[PDB]
């Protein structure tokens, strides 16, 4: 009875902002990669997919910030970037 | 620390 | 029955979904793109924590930019009407609207146009993810003290 926009349902999570660098510790692995694993063990049981990711953009944003000895580079953070056009709540759980 |  | 909602996507197909997961860490010397040491991290633990939500995961590594249009084109070919969803996961470099195959860029768009609503019909109507690690430019966030 209607049509969907070909866009839809698809969701982007970014790992920094439009512009900007992403950060990976070469021992670690990436900033965003490492909080989004632990984020998804933690909370893939509880919480609505959003608000998953939400969590991740905090643990980025407060507990990661690079040493360098270029003064350009040093301390400095990063915000992961949430893009959703989804149409519906996402659980990876059911039932 | 790396950047991509 | 009772009263439905609607609001949550069905996720109580057969299977929940591929997720495709593409590591590229070495790239191509004539590129001048270094090696993204670390990665390898990131691959192991997306495989074991989409492994553990019940995902199909399939690990790919070091893809041109040939290899990378193909595997996207060949997987939306296939038969998802079993799945309940779609995970893609790119690890490289990039700059805004990019990922780099290990010989060259390609543009995020090409990418996720093989899964639009009309072109992927198993997939209409069902949540497709892309998580992307890589740069989206070369700026800084200088951060602010609270």
């Amino acid at each position: 009875c209607h049509k969907i926009p070909v866009e839809a349902d698809f969701l982007y999570a970014y790992s920094t902002a439009p512009g900007y660098y992403s950060w990976r510790n070469s021992k670690d692995g990436s900033w965003f990669i490492q909080s989004l694993c632990a984020m998804l063990k933690q909370y893939a049981d509880k919480l609505e997919f959003m608000h998953i990711l939400t969590r991740v953009n905090r643990k980025v944003a407060d507990e990661f910030e690079d040493f360098s000895f270029d003064a350009t580079f040093h301390a400095k953070k990063q915000i992961p970037c949430i893009v959703s056009m989804l149409t519906k709540e996402l659980y990876f759980y059911h039932h | 620390d790396e950047v991509d | 029955s009772g009263i439905s909602l609607d609001n949550s996507y069905k996720m109580d197909y057969p299977e929940m979904g591929l997720c495709i997961i593409i590591n590229n860490k070495n790239f191509h010397k004539s590129t001048g793109m270094t090696s993204r040491s670390g990665t390898d991290v990131d691959a192991a633990n997306l495989r074991e924590t989409f492994r553990n939500l019940k995902y199909e995961v399939r690990n790919k590594n070091d893809l041109t930019r040939e290899e990378i249009v193909e595997l996207m084109r060949d997987v939306s070919k296939e038969d998802h009407s079993k799945r309940s969803s779609f995970v893609c996961v790119l690890l490289s470099h990039g700059e805004e609207g990019i990922i780099f195959g290990t010989n060259g860029p390609v543009d995020l768009k090409k990418i996720t146009n093989f899964f639009r609503g009309d072109r992927c019909r198993s997939l209409t109507g069902k949540p497709k993810l892309f998580i992307i690690q890589a740069c989206r430019g070369t700026e800084l966030d200088c951060g602010i003290e609270t």
